């Protein structure tokens, strides 16, 4: 008759290779840029030295058409 | 002949580590930065004020 | 042991997953800002003429040649 039950069976296969990392977060945005640079005094200066001649190059206009009487 | 088969083997070992996954993204590009400064009108009034000052002795060769 | 080994174990449970992803790199900073605006021409001649014609007149009355009448 009958043997004895056979000896336990061998382990069982590795089980299936884990899936790739979740993907990383998107990164941080840079800062702000740097200020734009101010706006310089020359146009002011250019202007203001623009009415001075015009002003006194009309003292010499005004005292020369005072004198014809056609101001 | 034969007796009854054996008892089941155990489990398997787990499975490999899956590989890395990708790195996010860069972030985007910062906001650009502040505007410069644009005159005031108390800061327009004191430059004209300075040119005047600068030039008095031009507007007297205009005005003798 | 007369009998035949037994039937395999199941398969082992699946591997783990891997190392996540690391965080992406920061963003560059952003651009410069634009520049600062200029006054305009016509309000530097507003808030500007009036000290002119003063400083005109009040020099040219120092130097005995003062000017036409100026606006009340």
């Amino acid at each position: 008759g009958s043997g004895p039950p056979g000896p336990p069976g061998p382990p069982g296969p590795p089980g299936a290779r884990g899936e790739p990392g979740n993907i990383g977060f998107p990164g941080p945005p840079g800062p702000p840029g740097p200020p734009g640079r101010d706006a310089t005094d020359q146009h002011i200066v250019d202007v203001a030295l623009k009415m001075l001649q015009e002003q006194l190059a009309e003292v010499a206009v005004s005292a020369k058409r005072e004198a014809l009487g056609a101001v | 002949g034969s007796g009854p088969p054996g008892p089941p083997g155990p489990p398997g070992p787990p499975g490999a580590r899956g590989q890395a996954g990708v790195m996010g993204f860069p972030g985007p590009p910062g906001p650009p930065g502040p505007p410069g400064r644009a005159p005031t009108d108390q800061h327009i009034k004191q430059v004209c004020m300075r040119v005047i000052q600068e030039h008095f002795a031009e507007m007297a060769a205009s005005l003798k | 042991g007369s009998g035949p080994p037994g039937p395999p174990g199941p398969p082992g449970p699946p591997g783990a997953r891997g190392q996540a992803g690391v965080m992406g790199f920061p963003g560059p900073p952003g651009p410069p800002g634009p520049p600062g605006k200029e006054a305009s021409e016509q309000r530097i001649r507003e808030l500007c003429g009036g000290m002119i014609s003063e400083q005109i007149a009040q020099l040219a009355a120092h130097l005995r040649k003062p000017l036409a009448p100026g606006s009340i």
